[PDB]
């Protein structure tokens, strides 16, 4: 189509940016006017897609309820700013993150289109009555009674008092789902004339350098927990006695930037460790991948064909272990129970099975038939006038 | 919200 102005929102936690950037970069290629709205402190990776950076204050940074309200106070506090920014420069249609959602209410008032960017796998409107016990339970509390009425009141407030605080932003009325279907728990209940599973956007490799496979060593392993709060030196410390004791295998063991503190003598030979490594190239060289399960972890082995041992932990990872485990390409372990031997045998019969490497081959064909990059612009090109 | 509470953050 012609030009046209696309606003894109998001925030600025960690698993809100890199699922878009290529998808933003190739709306820019395409010669559309791109804006992106985001906290000034992720202003190097917002500016880097070559959209224009519009800044706003988020205000995301020790409980359930008291992290909904650290949410509602961003969506409160995002909203104005929105409003301020593009009043006198409205776009043809605005993309928001899942947690961007105050970017739909703005769409709503004035009559634009709205698509929302989900960077992981959405709950259908068949995973939320799963979860209606749930949500009962935190109204019998006063906080949450407290909560779910100032979220009420914010969207009559803010001129939207006919839809639901569920269904604004977990029904939005376009979506990309930044994932394949087979990543995505309970495909079936997922209204695909609404959702759109789309697959990672990937835009060619992102360098950050070359990691080339030490000679003498058979088998690699990555070690990698990125999910930010990667604070288990005693899992590190499984981890090199397995791998330790595991000659021909080579551990590649990322602790993350908050430690690098008590590691051993100058470790066996068999492990190197970094605070940070350059995730795909490892992967490239890799034939087992020790993560959280976060979404961009297993994309990330699912592209490389690596298989998977899974700890997961935080809210998204358990279903991901799950799909990844019922794919036939993983294994799940905990890492509080996790014994030397009981790690080592995953890895060992991951890396061996040849069934295991024929899935990763066959999830790699299924992974890029989702349409990615070129499918995702597409569909938000329909969208411009 | 944590675990994915689907009827809001
Ligand atoms: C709860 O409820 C769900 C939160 C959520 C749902 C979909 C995508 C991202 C998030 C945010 C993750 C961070 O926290």
């Amino acid at each position: 189509p012609r030009p046209g102005h696309i606003a894109m929102v998001s925030v600025p936690s960690r698993g809100h940016l890199h699922p878009s950037l290529e998808l933003i970069r190739e709306l820019v290629a395409r010669g559309h006017r791109v804006t992106y709205a985001n906290d000034p402190s992720v202003a190097a990776a917002v500016t880097e897609t070559g959209a224009e950076l519009v800044p706003y204050t988020s205000a995301l940074p020790t409980d359930q309820i008291a992290q909904m309200d650290v949410f509602l106070d961003d969506a409160v506090g995002m909203l104005p700013q929105l409003r301020a920014a593009y009043e006198e420069d409205r776009p043809d249609v605005f993309l928001y993150d899942v947690l961007a959602y105050p970017a739909r209410v703005l769409a709503m008032n004035w009559g634009i289109p709205s698509i929302q960017i989900s960077p992981t796998w959405v709950m259908p409107e068949k995973y939320r009555e799963r979860m209606a016990p749930v949500v009962e339970q935190l109204k019998q509390d006063p906080r949450g009674a407290a909560h779910y009425r100032r979220f009420d009141a914010w969207l009559e407030d803010s001129g939207v008092p006919g839809i639901d605080a569920g269904d604004l932003v977990n029904l939005p009325e376009r979506s990309l789902v930044l994932v394949p279907r087979f990543l995505q728990p309970d495909a079936d209940d997922v209204d695909e004339k609404r959702f759109t599973f789309i697959g990672p956007c990937l835009g060619r490799r992102a360098h950050q350098g070359d990691w080339k496979r030490p000679a003498g060593a058979e088998k690699v392993a990555l070690v990698s927990l990125g999910s930010h709060l990667t604070n288990q030196l005693p899992f590190y410390e499984t981890c090199v006695e397995v791998f330790a004791a595991l000659p021909d295998w080579h551990l590649v063991l990322q602790i993350g930037r908050h430690v690098d503190a008590g590691e051993l003598g100058e470790l066996p030979p068999n492990v190197e460790v970094h605070n940070w490594v350059p995730q795909l190239a490892v992967l490239e060289q890799a034939d087992v991948f020790v993560t959280h399960g976060g979404m961009g972890g297993i994309q990330e082995g699912l592209f490389s064909g690596v298989p998977m041992v899974v700890a997961p932990q935080a809210n998204d990872q358990p279903a991901n272990a799950e799909s990844v485990v019922g794919l036939g390409i993983a294994r799940r372990i905990d890492i509080a129970t996790v014994t030397p031997d009981r790690l080592r045998a995953a890895v060992v019969e991951l890396a061996s099975d040849p069934a295991v490497a024929e899935r990763l081959s066959g999830l790699r064909r299924e992974l890029r038939a989702h349409g990615g990059t070129m499918r995702a612009a597409d569909l938000i090109e329909r969208q411009l006038p | 919200x944590x675990v994915f509470v689907g009827g809001x953050x």
